[PDB]
């Protein structure tokens, strides 16, 4: 739940690091 | 868990070309873009390397004289300067993106040959004195004042480049007027890469 | 339609609370995952800069939560709860939002006391390296706060211009004061043209400017 939304932060963080 | 680890310190001349690798680890390299800043007194972003397509991207003022390229099975980013000018004097950053800087690589581009300093005194209720540690080069000077045992109200200010392409700087002390007939005040003077040692008693 | 960042202030002292802020030319809101492109970053000399906050209000992990970065769209400040020694240092926004990247101007962390006028003085050109051909005059300005300072050098009363480097130290580790050395810089053959040489001091701590001189 929380644990979705942060999961969610970690993956924007590394899509926007993305090629 | 992320470590970007650069090559160490450059100093090179005008006219020459220079190398820096940033070696990754802890992610998969090929899947996130490597970037290059450059720190003089702000910072530059110079461009970005895709680590997939092996694909360079130049900030505007980075365009002619600067190679991004890559050793993806070796987890290493290359920055190569060639026709090296002055202004290039600089650290340079990788980055993972916004998430994680290497440590920097300093690059030096001078002309100037190893040189020692020259060491003059600053004569002479509060009396001020120093030494100027002039035309030297390359970085790094240090001082001390009385071989390490004087250092309140001692301010050795950082060394500033010269017009000529040489390094100068002073170290200053303050003391009591009443304390300059019976005082002993010598700078100590390093400069390690010329070897040079110099000892300067500072006299009233 | 390079993206531009302005930062402020330039400089603030402090175990109290602090406020920095960054403003964007453009919005760094990305509509699509709803994150701020945006990140704030402490840099200490020497060092290489170190993560405090992304997405604009995200505290990386290990950071302390004293650090506390907010705002959206243009608009975005960095707070320090609580200053501890270990926080002086300069601190700086980036967006990276669009190529090229952009960086404000930088906010340097210092430690506040009180006003602290400087001692002034002048250091003629030893004997020694008049010798050389070249004279080197000093001006040196003594343990003063805050650190903003003018030194203006007048020889034969001409105001001089572009021909003198100056030098600061970090805030002192005893007294959290500043000391400044301005050098001014001439052939033996031009500093022997003239006989009187002076500087002008202007400070916060000086009801009015403090000149030292001397002449060969």
């Amino acid at each position: 739940q929380e644990k979705n939304e942060q999961e969610l932060l970690e993956l924007d963080k590394w899509a926007s690091l993305w090629n | 868990q992320i470590q970007l680890v650069q090559s160490g310190p450059e100093l090179k001349k005008p006219g020459e070309t220079v190398k820096i690798s940033c070696k990754a680890s802890g992610y998969t390299f090929t899947d996130y873009s490597v970037h290059w800043v450059k720190q003089v007194k702000g910072l530059k972003w110079m461009g970005w390397i895709n680590t997939e397509t092996g694909e360079p991207t130049y900030a505007d003022d980075f365009k002619g004289r600067f190679a991004f390229s890559l050793e993806s099975s070796a987890s290493t980013a290359y920055l190569e300067i060639h026709n090296l000018k002055n202004e290039d004097t600089a650290t340079y950053f990788c980055a993972l993106g916004w998430l994680h800087w290497g440590l920097g690589t300093t690059l030096t581009v001078s002309s100037a040959s190893t040189k020692g300093p020259s060491v003059f005194p600053l004569a002479p209720g509060t009396a001020a004195l120093g030494c100027l540690v002039k035309d030297y080069f390359p970085e790094p000077v240090t001082v001390s004042w009385n071989s390490g045992a004087l250092t309140s109200g001692v301010h050795t200010f950082p060394a500033v480049l010269q017009s000529s392409g040489l390094y100068s700087l002073s170290s200053v002390v303050t003391v009591p007027s009443s304390s300059l007939g019976t005082q002993t005040y010598i700078c100590n003077v390093n400069h390690k890469p010329s070897n040079t040692k110099v000892d300067k008693r500072v006299e009233p | 339609l390079d993206i531009q960042l302005t930062q402020s202030p330039s400089s603030l002292a402090m175990g109290q609370k602090v406020t920095m802020r960054c403003k964007s030319s453009q919005s760094l809101l990305n509509s699509r995952n709803e994150r701020n492109y945006l990140a704030w970053y402490q840099q200490k000399p020497g060092q290489s800069p170190k993560l405090l906050v992304y997405f604009a209000s995200i505290r990386e992990s290990g950071v302390p939560d004293r650090f506390i970065g907010s705002g959206s769209g243009t608009d975005f400040t960095l707070t320090i709860s609580s200053v501890q020694a270990e926080d002086l240092a300069d601190y700086f926004c980036l967006q990276h939002y669009n190529t090229p990247w952009t960086f404000g101007g930088g906010t340097k962390l210092e430690i506040k006391r009180t006003v602290a006028a400087p001692s002034v003085f002048i250091f003629p050109p030893s004997d020694e390296q008049l010798k050389s051909g070249t004279a080197s005059v000093v001006c040196l300005l003594n343990n003063f706060y805050p650190r903003e300072a003018k030194v203006q050098w007048k020889v034969d009363n001409a105001l001089q211009s572009g021909n003198s480097q100056e030098s600061v130290t970090e805030q002192d580790s005893k007294d959290s004061t500043y000391s400044l050395s301005s050098t001014l810089t001439l052939s033996k053959a031009d500093y022997e043209k003239h006989k009187v040489y002076a500087c002008e001091v202007t400070h916060q701590g000086l009801s009015s400017p403090v000149t030292k001189s001397f002449n060969r």
